[PDB]
């Protein structure tokens, strides 16, 4: 009865997912995307309300250029922000932001202002009466019902993978990998160049990404698929564009997922996501590491990739010593689950105590977020 | 010959991604470029402020690493980059025709 | 090595079965009197290890023996809303002066046969029925 | 309420639940088959680009326009925290020391005020190294200025070295031909070297008892290139060290390379380091296991991350030069 | 439709009888295993 | 994602499939326990005689 | 034969130290590096050679992978000690090893073959006559020209503290921590990331590890310190990356050497380094304790952080009791101390007897380590 | 055995470790019978060693070091304390009582507690006893299988006895002379 709960967004780097606490599925689910006239200033400054946002932003794809206010985890345009934010309360949810409380979510090792801009734009623009931010590994660990594993999460922006054992967290252990979707994206772009396909602008960006999310894969055995790619072409399938030309991928299809487990194809000195979990199960203590390999869980957008799973699967116990049992958690759901997790955190008696009220905002700043959260 | 000034240390992680960006542009379409570091020799570092145009600097320190030369024609930063990226004059942008 | 396994033979024996008899007997009592008890309210126990993990069995059992009023318990299938109903009841037994020493909220949802008794036992000892 | 639950969501959805049901994804079929095609048009056309922006241009003029229920205006409606301000501590004191000691210092330029300034405790105003020139001698040496920003260390120039110069196809020619006068071989560092002609590298040493030394580092080679050089290191009776160094060999070609060891007794430094995936715990606990069955090899380069296999691989070298050592003893005497 | 009905009715109905087997199972099992922890420590306590 | 009672629906699926699995293998388990205790028994009265 | 100098070298942990017996300082300090080829392309600038060694290594950071040969004092790569080995003898002292012994020294508590391989390895691919190895905080008390104390190292990999009363050594009241510079690099970059700067590669630990050596200091106080920089910017200072940005490190300056006297930052639970000293010598007699407090001897590169010994004379004051008087002595030359008295080691007319000879090591092999160095 | 299995390379140093340590040299402990036959055996072959798993999957080898461990038992001198040999206090305790009740104390030792659980502490304990002893007496030692309860088990024989339940401090002795009546009644 508290004003019918808080409400859970969950803003990725990607695409934005907003809705109420106590719902299993959010409510509201669009890319979190700026769209600007380009150059011009024909048809009567045609492209009036210059800010579109959203699914009308990817509607009118050829007249504007699309901008990401997120990169990297990481805000680099604040009044975009709050633009997104203004959209997700009033046009979307049509619900004030002065009686419901805010949930928030961000990456684990951030810079330091990005919880305090949050908080000063939470209380001082939208004037809510509590908002709190957590962790989106901490959110898919509550999701996936356990409370002993290892999570990663990998968005569009960053990699992170953290471990918890009986609910205590490590915070030496935690890793940041910053190797995500938006550099797949870049180099399918790349290998698309080389076949003859040259796509260069936002549009063409929303094509090409529509294109890994629906033809994509992770090979079980690289050379094994390059020379069965090589011999045949049964691998090989056809996308059609939206005007109605056709074109064939082929080679494509699991080269652009394989830069997960090795970046050098993507020109970055760094290791790969197997690597990073393996390394961060290492940073724990001697006896706690067993039920780490036996409570992998994955999260994010990026892990919907076919075979992902059983291929690092294999590479995990290529690593690691053959006594003990690896198992993966993969839920169908996983792109959602961070939102689901902030679902359940909201939802429970307890956290009452824990939310951030606007009585003590007033008396100690933005800087209060580093006490109450974390 | 297309030259870019690439810092292969930095502690900004967009600097690296747009110097990452222009690679791997270059890389695609065939086209033949000089791979110069800042970092590992100060005279072309040095020479890097020397060619720059004043118009158009960083008003605080030093200008980002990510520059596009032409041979010694000076062809611009990564935001004149990614303008023709979007209006489809790159080639002119880099100077090579057509 | 005979000595040594010997020792462990021993140890094997008659620590586990002179412990095994007692905490057998001890948990058939003390499922007779949670059922007596029980039985006011449509409850009933078939378990005591298995029907005390849930937590649902525990607070209606505060409820009929404090007599007075318990907060709603937190409606949910996962193990964090099972976690809450049991520190809420033992919440509810920090305030009435009960002592407890290696009592977590997790310790009851793993199933803990020493746990559960003691605790049991400590209900029949020193709380009041009142 | 499972029944009204399920009535409550769409009869073709409960279909659907139940083919999906049925189905359980795709976990028989293999990894590029469990997707589904989009269309089922052939493709048509060497992909004409202007058509599809053209297109696209068109396609976002004639879209109708979405208005919003309301519009965005940038106005703050909380309130402004406006920061506390603190009285501080204004104190006003003069030491006055010295009247010849005021004009001393008076007119002191800034690197050499560091010095006194340092000489008296204020470490946390410089840097350390200049804290410590300015403490190494009783002389006036600090140039910099406290207030002026640290500069990192330059180091020194490295002449650039002449690029590979070795030719493939005359060394091949040569390595086939038995030459007397070719004892090393030296691959480091080329472009685009076909894996192909690796291994016919690999073959053609198999008979060549002439070249000793060996070395492919930084030729981006794989584990058929693996395969070859373990096929060819059984036959061959002369070559001493192999160097494979900075490579994408995997596990099972390392494995392969470490199998043929025992079988041939030629050679004695075997470099293995730097490659790009980690070869995991259960191929080192085999080829620490196995190396100890050669006596033979007595250089081996490999960085082991745990610490049971590369302590027993340690030991085992330590028997290998050991040996070396008794049977040089027992031949003088 | 009604195909739909019982085919929800036999998918629950085979989720909860596998369940419900594991659960006999794995509980006479227990049964068994207690009687032999029984004879075994008495037999052995002979043994002593 | 579609709607909050297909997430339901699906939990409730899971959770059978999920705690079936989960009594399966501690049935696994205890039937190893039982032959190794059954050994003991053997043994044992091997001893005696 | 006079005209035969032995050669001294230190196989420090980030810094190797050689130079000629009888001399007051090292001729050649370097640090001990080895850089290969990175996976994303070729190379620029080197052909036939294989590896870097040393400055050559160091200079060209853009190109290579840099990998530590010493890890915790322990040697993991013995070929790298051998290139190690080969550029120090030939590349900076210029002399043929076959006409000259040599001395090295050794953390206290290692591996028992860590001695007999560097024993074996030094005599047959040098062919030297006559070698030794002693362990280095005796050198460093050679160094300081007393023969009774207790003796406090801190180098790149390992900390470790021992008493000597009127040189006699007690081995059971040696400690060892591993504390060094290299997990505060480490943490460094951890407390570096949320100010907005990045750091991920070889060359930027390099880059962290410069910032460190000029910018750290240890705070007298904690709580008074993190008062005073949260109150002003007064202690913020300013560096340049060789990019050409500026950054400002401000507050966390003395947050990295904090962790050498709270070690719960780096999440170990082991204890400080004050902490360390003083059960080192409540593990010694009744006796002796009281000139034990009163030589206290500092040691090791770590160590030179200015604001450490009035830290630690404070602390184990408290520790202490009242009655004892403590004094810390603190060498400004303290840096290359271990390798000062192993130059005057090699220069004692008694130490001509304690060689081990070529002719020793052909009847006892590499065993005779164990029964001629302690 | 922490300390010397530093030699090996292996590394514990946490809280958590010195519990894996401990059932280390609770299952690869014993005491040898000969000490410098024992390090000669060892040195020339490698039939000594054992192997152990890690809660973590690793597998270590201790090899030289699981009778080095008890060894200490008996040579203080490894510690760095100069205290004398468990044998040597033994027999300095038997020395120390009158002549007439040694011949039964000689043949009446009763080892106890579970660090007496090494195989072959027996055997030791009276090869040594035997060499100290004059060589007409007769040595015995009595070493039960369940000795690591014993404390226990005759404890259990104490408070069964009649006369026992006249030993007992009241509360009502307690309440009158304070907590200082311990040792008016307890030994
Ligand atoms: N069906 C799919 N198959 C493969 N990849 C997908 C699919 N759907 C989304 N992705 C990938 O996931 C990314 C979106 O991740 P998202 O969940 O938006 O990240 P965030 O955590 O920032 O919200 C896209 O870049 C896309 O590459
Ligand atoms: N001027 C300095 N100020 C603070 N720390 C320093 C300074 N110079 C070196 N160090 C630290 O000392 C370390 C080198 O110590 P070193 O003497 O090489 O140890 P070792 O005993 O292993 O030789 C470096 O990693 C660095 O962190």
């Amino acid at each position: 009865d508290d004003d019918i709960a808080a409400l859970v967004v969950d803003n990725g780097s990607g695409m934005c997912k907003a809705g109420f606490a106590g719902d299993d599925a959010p409510r509201a689910v669009f890319p979190s995307i700026v769209g600007r006239p380009r150059h011009q200033g024909v048809m009567v400054g045609m492209g009036q309300k210059d800010s579109y946002v959203g699914d009308e932003a990817q509607s009118k794809r050829g007249i504007l250029t699309l901008k990401y206010p997120i990169e990297h985890g990481i805000v680099t345009n604040w009044d975009d922000m709050e633009k997104i934010w203004h959209h997700t309360f009033y046009n979307e949810l049509r619900v004030a932001p002065e009686e419901h409380p805010v949930l928030l979510t961000e990456a684990p090792l951030n810079p330091k202002a990005n919880r305090e801009k949050m908080t000063q734009i939470m209380f001082e623009t939208f004037n809510t009466p509590a908002m709190y931010v957590a962790i989106q590994a901490v959110l898919s660990l509550y999701a996936s019902g356990r409370t002993t594993g290892i999570v990663m999460d990998s968005g569009d922006g960053v990699t992170h993978t953290v471990p918890i054992y009986e609910g205590y967290a490590l915070p030496h252990a935690i890793l940041r990998l910053d190797l995500a979707g938006r550099d797949l994206t870049d180099y399918l772009m790349k290998i698309l160049t080389e076949r003859g396909y040259s796509f260069t602008t936002t549009a063409e960006r929303e094509i090409v990404r529509d294109i890994k999310e629906k033809l994509c894969y992770v090979a079980l055995d690289f050379e094994q698929e390059m020379a069965t790619a090589a011999s045949s072409s049964s691998l090989e399938k056809s996308y059609e564009l939206p005007d109605g030309q056709v074109i064939t991928i082929g080679n494509e299809r699991f080269r652009c997922p394989e830069a997960l487990f090795q970046p050098s194809f993507l020109g970055m000195e760094s290791c790969g996501i197997h690597e990073t979990t393996f390394n961060s199960i290492m940073k724990c203590d001697v006896d706690i590491r067993k039920d780490l390999y036996a409570n992998t869980v994955l999260s994010g957008g990026t892990t919907m990739y076919p075979g992902i799973a059983d291929r690092m699967q294999k590479e995990i116990t290529a690593l690691a010593p053959s006594t003990m049992k690896i198992k993966i958690i993969a839920p169908p759901e996983r792109k959602y689950s961070v939102w689901i997790g902030g679902s359940i955190l909201a939802s429970l008696s307890t956290f009452q105590q824990m939310w951030i009220s606007k009585q003590e905002y007033d008396e100690s700043g933005p800087s209060i977020v580093h006490r109450k959260c974390f | 010959v297309i030259r870019v000034f690439i810092a292969s240390s930095s502690g900004f992680v967009a600097i690296k991604k747009k110097q990452q960006d222009v690679v791997r542009f270059l890389e695609a379409n065939k086209i033949e470029f000089e791979e110069v570091d800042i970092t590992m020799s100060e005279e072309q570092r040095q020479w890097m402020y020397k060619n720059i145009p004043p118009e158009k600097k960083p008003a605080q320190g030093n200008p980002l690493p990510p520059q596009i030369f032409n041979g010694d024609r000076y062809c611009g930063d990564y935001d004149s980059f990614f303008e023709s990226k979007e209006s489809n004059t790159v080639f002119s942008f880099l100077g090579l025709k057509s | 090595d005979n000595d040594n396994s010997s020792a462990r033979l021993f140890e094997r024996s008659r620590i586990k079965a002179l412990a095994d008899e007692r905490e057998v007997v001890q948990k058939k009592t003390f499922t007779k009197w949670v059922n007596s008890h029980l039985a006011r309210v449509s409850c009933r126990i078939t378990d005591l290890y298995k029907d005390l993990r849930d937590g649902r069995m525990l607070i209606k059992l505060l409820e009929v023996l404090s007599g007075e009023m318990l907060p709603k318990p937190t409606k949910g299938k996962m193990r964090i809303h099972c976690l809450e109903n049991v520190d809420k009841a033992l919440q509810f037994l920090k305030e009435q002066r009960v002592h407890l020493e290696n009592m977590g909220s997790h310790d009851i949802v793993d199933g803990n046969h020493r746990l559960v008794l003691g605790l049991i036992w400590t209900i029949i000892l020193r709380f009041q029925i009142q | 309420d499972e029944d009204e639950i399920l009535g409550a969501l769409t009869e073709e959805e409960l279909r659907t639940l139940e083919n999906e049901l049925d189905e359980l994804d795709n976990a028989l079929l293999p990894a590029g088959l469990r997707q589904k095609d989009q269309t089922t048009k052939a493709p048509t056309g060497p992909f004409k680009r202007e058509e599809l922006l053209d297109h696209l241009e068109k396609q976002a003029k004639e879209f109708k326009d979405r208005e919003d229920l309301v519009p965005y205006t940038g106005e703050k409606r909380g309130k402004v925290w406006v920061p506390k301000q603190k009285p501080m501590d204004p104190v006003l004191e003069t030491v006055t020391l010295e009247p010849e000691l005021e004009e001393a210092l008076a007119n002191a330029s800034d690197a050499e005020l560091c010095d006194i300034a340092a000489i008296l405790g204020m470490h946390t105003l410089m840097s350390n190294q200049q804290y410590y020139q300015a403490l190494g001698s009783s002389s006036i040496v600090n140039k910099e200025g406290l207030n002026s920003v640290i500069k990192p260390t330059q180091y020194k120039p490295v002449p650039d070295e002449e690029p590979n110069a070795t030719d493939v196809e005359e060394t091949l020619e040569r390595i086939k031909n038995n030459d007397p006068k070719l004892e090393e071989v030296n691959l480091n560092n080329i472009r685009n070297i076909p894996i192909p002609t690796l291994k016919a590298y690999a073959e053609a040493l198999k008979e060549n008892s002439y070249v000793k030394k060996f070395s492919i580092v930084g030729t981006r080679s794989n584990d058929p290139v693996a395969f070859a050089l373990a096929e060819m290191l059984k036959v061959n009776k002369v070559l001493k060290t192999l160097n494979v160094e900075s490579n994408f060999i995997s596990g099972a070609g390392i494995l392969r390379l470490v199998e043929a060891l025992p079988y041939n007794t030629s050679l004695v430094e075997l470099k293995i380091d730097n490659q790009s995936q980690p070869l995991g715990n259960k191929v080192e606990m085999e080829i620490v296991s196995m190396l100890e069955k050669n006596a033979t090899l007595l250089k081996f380069g490999y960085h082991f991350t745990q610490q049971g296999p590369r302590l027993r691989a340690s030991n085992a070298m330590m028997n290998n030069n050991d040996l070396v050592r008794k049977r040089r003893l027992a031949d003088l005497t | 439709g009604i195909t739909t009905i019982e085919a929800v009715k036999r998918k629950i109905q085979v989720l909860q009888q596998q369940a419900d087997d594991a659960e006999e199972r794995a509980e006479r099992l227990q049964r068994e295993v207690e009687g032999e922890r029984r004879a075994r420590e008495q037999a052995e306590a002979e043994v002593a | 994602a579609g709607s909050s009672s297909l997430e339901a629906v699906r939990r409730k699926i899971r959770s059978l499939q999920e705690q079936a699995d989960a009594a399966e293998e501690r049935a696994g388990t205890l039937q190893r326990e039982l032959d190794y205790e059954r050994k003991l028994r053997e043994t044992a009265e091997a001893d005696v005689a």
